[PDB]
């Protein structure tokens, strides 16, 4: 009602997959839900001008965040790391790919709305929920010397003392060195306010 | 002076420990039942 | 291994939006608030208050130059203090 | 709107065989007219029936020509390359 | 091994000398010790030539071979423009 | 790795001026480019110190003949 | 081989080299890049016409340098021993 | 056909490479080509300002300094006017 | 009123439009591909936070 | 090598005396309270004497902050150590 532009930042994600336990898919109809749920009152605040302010993680303007372990992205951030652990990766038209009912044909290498090699998941899913699910399964569930040669293959290296840590410590560790710090939140806040 | 124990070691021991160790995951269970409640009870001439 | 990007190009990533002079190696130097920057140095300007060396005195509006015609570039003081050059000592 | 790679407008050129005037590099007054009959990765063309232009540094038209046939030029030595379309 | 690199490796093989022009207007007899991959040469027993325009009292004279001898030399591939065995 | 692509999105299917080697000047219409600038355009008029301009259609410059490129709108 | 591990082996050494700008340095090297690029200590200069300067150090890059002669002394034999692994 | 098959049939045959500096051509049999372009040539003779300098015999010549190359078969060294 | 799913695709094309038709390079794979989503330890790893 | 006062030469001859703050792999320097001197070749001729006199005239501009290409850096020699 003030006018003062709005954007949107989905917090504790690891309720997601430790309190929960939804399995991903469930974890992105939870996202959603709670986005349009956000989008619903903003069209119920002023209506005919919901389009206008639409908060939708394609955008940009939608953050997900875990703030105990102390990582934040957005879709355009999830596909520069893509961009950087791979190379020559459209990240805007990626990050526009990603969200939605977008399903992932590996085989074709397109994107369809419905699968089309039968067994294709979501865009959303597949790239970006399941690697922080089997982030978080494989950082509590395995030893020292399994996460060291899992970690190590991703790329995530620490000292071996740190490897021996509590699972919460271990975990926020890991996910630090994975995600990296909060630059994503400072696109977000630059591009759209 | 110092432990570590893995993952599978750690479930065992909690395993066994099953008629000593509680069950209370919510920390909101100690409502008006913490060391602080007890403490303004006391000063206020009241018992919970 | 990880691709490390050199410390002075990421003084000149970080000087976008603030006025810089750039002078090609063609004896041409405009200075303009950078609008962009790339890794190859190829960066976009928008003020460009060009003066080559033979004596010509113009203005300009979005012009971009390569990296490889680009000689030197002078950036703001204040990024001459910047987080950049903090020894990280992990 | 469709946008034109430089790899896909020399394929296009190369399928249609049209003539193509390439002003060399560090030469304003040097170019090779020809028909495209094969590129390369290093952006090396050879191209058949290759006629090399010396244009006059005055009027700035072309003076001199003489046919080399199919020659074969890199990348480093070409600057402009305009696609001269045929009066069909 | 088939290439240049083949033919340069059989003329250090045969110590035999060889003209290298060198695109600073320069002339180099030479035998051939060792080379690279990048065209780096490194020689021994050189003699360089060039041709220097005397500018006497403002007047351009005839030019005048100059020569050099150098025991040991090494020439970047980058600065050669030709090479000729002999 | 691979180089990163030049920011030129915006300037596709506009009106540009690019100075090249030679001091020469090309007005045209962006309709290409490539990791490497080799940056392909339509109706393209060469423009020599003269002033003389002199119309050539489609285009090619490669990434180090390209100089400097300036948008025309 | 790599000709840049032979003029590692050549470093530590009073040579003179001209560049391809036409300037030429002669002092003692101090240490030598992979890249070719050559720190000489004690280096005397000497630049397209201008008169020549004696600095303490001076490193040139390996691109811009034309042609370097070293002393007559030089093992050369020693010097273009194979000594790294084979891969 | 691409420039790769082309220096390949090229090979053992007289052909005529113009470099980039001073306008001078060389017209002899190729014998070797590289992977970086590398020409290595026998029976090589130099010309300059369409007036033949002389053979010189086995010419090993870089690619950065070879601007144009072509067969000379049926190839006049003269500037036609 | 402007869909994504329509803006992106257009009505019903359901597949890319083939002018444009995005495709990622052959590299390009979700970061644990190869790692299953969860280890036999997984339960009692979640039953012990 | 870093935070030495040194002066470096530009493939133009022109030097640049500064403080070097920081150097990539492709030898891009960054140097601060950078100053330009351009030594140029001038042929005085006094009115009393007829032989002009060719002085190596240097002028100087601050420049501040400035950030130099590899490709057009040739040398660098160290002017005063840390202060
Ligand atoms: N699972 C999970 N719990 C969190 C996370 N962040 C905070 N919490 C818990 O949630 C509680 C609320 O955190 P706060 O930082 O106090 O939230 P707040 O916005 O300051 O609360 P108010 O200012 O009163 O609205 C904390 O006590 C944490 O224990 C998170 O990222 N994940």
């Amino acid at each position: 009602l003030e006018d003062i532009p709005l954007t949107l930042i989905i917090n504790k994600m690891d309720r997601l997959i430790l309190e929960l336990k939804i399995p991903p898919t469930d974890a992105y109809f939870k996202l959603k839900h709670v986005i349009e749920e956000v989008n619903t009152v903003i069209e119920n605040t002023i209506p005919g001008r919901g389009e206008s302010k639409r908060l939708s993680p394609e955008k940009g303007n939608v953050l997900f965040a875990c703030t105990s372990m102390g990582w934040c992205f957005t879709l355009q951030s999830f596909a520069k790391m893509y961009s950087e652990s791979y190379g020559g990766v459209n990240v805007e038209e990626f990050a526009r790919r990603l969200w939605g009912d977008v399903y992932f044909n590996p085989k074709k290498r397109t994107f369809t709305r419905k699968p089309i090699e039968e067994g294709a998941k979501r865009s959303f899913v597949n790239f970006v929920m399941e690697p922080i699910y089997k982030l978080y399964s494989h950082t509590i569930s395995e030893g020292p010397e399994d996460l060291k040669r899992t970690l190590s293959k991703l790329g995530i290296f620490l000292k071996p003392s740190q490897y021996k840590a509590d699972p919460k410590v271990l975990m926020k560790l890991v996910c630090e060195q994975f995600f990296g710090p909060s630059t994503a939140f400072v696109d977000m806040v630059i591009k759209h306010i | 002076k110092r432990w570590n124990l893995t993952l599978p070691q750690m479930a065992n021991l909690y395993r066994l420990s099953e008629p000593l160790v509680s069950d209370v995951v919510d920390p909101n269970y100690f409502y008006l039942f913490e060391l602080k409640s007890f403490l303004t009870a006391k000063a206020l001439n009241v018992a919970l | 291994m990880t691709s490390s990007i050199g410390i002075p190009i990421k003084l000149l990533n970080e000087a976008q939006g603030h006025i810089v002079t750039l002078e090609l190696t063609t004896g041409q130097t405009y200075r303009g608030k950078l609008i962009e920057a790339e890794d190859n140095m190829n960066v976009q300007l928008k003020d460009i208050t060009v003066t080559a060396r033979d004596g010509r005195v113009s203005h300009l509006e979005q012009i971009y130059i390569r990296g490889s015609h680009v000689r030197f570039f002078i950036v703001p003081d204040m990024l001459r203090n910047a987080p950049m050059f903090r020894s990280r000592n992990v | 709107r469709v946008l034109l790679p430089p790899i896909n407008f020399l394929f296009r050129l190369l399928q249609q065989r049209t003539p193509v005037q390439i002003w060399l590099y560090e030469q304003l007054a040097i170019r090779i007219t020809g028909v495209i009959r094969g590129f390369d990765e290093f952006m090396n063309l050879v191209i058949d029936d290759a006629v090399e232009i010396k244009l006059s540094p005055k009027t700035n038209e072309p003076e001199s020509k003489r046919p080399l046939g199919q020659i074969l030029l890199k990348g480093d030595n070409i600057s402009l390359i305009q696609a001269l379309s045929g009066s069909a | 091994a088939n290439g240049p690199l083949s033919l340069l490796q059989t003329a250090v093989r045969s110590h035999t000398q060889v003209l290298i022009s060198v695109r600073s207007g320069r002339k180099l007899l030479a035998r051939v010790k060792a080379f690279d991959r990048h065209c780096n040469m490194i020689l021994e027993n050189v003699k360089e030539m060039w041709t220097e325009t005397p500018v006497t009292n403002g007047k351009k004279g005839r030019p005048v071979n100059k020569d050099r001898f150098i025991s040991k030399m090494f020439l970047r591939g980058d600065s050669v423009v030709i090479v000729l065995l002999s | 790795m691979a180089p990163a692509q030049p920011e030129l999105k915006k300037y596709l299917d506009k009106r540009l001026f690019v100075e090249l080697n030679g001091s020469r000047r090309v007005i045209g219409v962006l309709r290409g480019y490539d990791v490497f600038l080799n940056i392909v355009l339509d109706d393209a008029v060469e423009e020599r110190p003269n002033g003389e301009k002199v119309k050539l259609g489609m285009v090619t410059i490669r990434g180090n003949s390209v100089v400097i490129l300036e948008p025309l709108e | 081989m790599k000709l840049v591990r032979f003029l590692m082996k050549c470093a530590n050494e009073t040579v003179t080299i001209e560049l391809k700008n036409g300037a030429i340095v002669h002092g003692t090297i101090a240490s030598v890049t992979p890249k070719m690029d050559t720190a000489l200590r004690n280096v005397r200069y000497t630049p397209k016409g201008e008169e020549p300067y004696s600095v303490e150090s001076l490193t040139v890059r390996g691109n811009t340098i034309r042609y370097y002669i070293l002393p007559d002394s030089l093992p050369l034999d020693t010097l273009l021993i194979d000594d790294a692994p084979k891969p | 056909v691409n420039p790769r098959p082309f220096l390949q049939d090229l090979v053992n045959q007289d052909v005529i490479v113009r470099l980039k500096w001073g306008q001078t051509e060389y017209k002899g049999r190729l014998v070797s080509i590289d992977s970086y372009m590398n020409i290595q040539l026998a029976n090589t003779e130099e010309f300059i300002n369409y007036k033949s300098t002389g053979h010189l015999g086995q010419v090993l010549i870089r690619c950065n300094n070879v601007l144009w190359v072509t067969a000379a078969a049926g190839k006049q060294m003269t500037p036609t006017e | 009123t402007v869909s994504h799913e329509d803006e992106l695709f257009g009505k019903g094309n359901i597949e890319e439009p083939e002018e444009e038709a995005f495709v990622l390079p052959a590299a390009v794979e979700p970061f644990f591909a190869d790692e299953e989503l969860e280890t036999e330890d997984t339960r009692s790893a979640i039953e012990l936070w | 090598y870093i935070n030495w006062r040194m002066r470096v030469t530009l493939n133009d001859g022109r030097q640049m005396t500064g403080q070097m703050l920081a150097f990539d792999k492709h030898m891009n320097l960054v140097l601060a309270d950078t100053e330009e001197f351009r030594k140029t070749k001038r042929m005085q001729a006094k009115p009393n004497s007829s032989t002009t006199q060719t002085l190596i005239q240097e002028e100087k501009r601050t420049l501040g902050l400035t950030i130099v290409r590899g490709a057009n850096i040739i040398a660098l020699s160290v002017e005063s150590p840390p202060p």
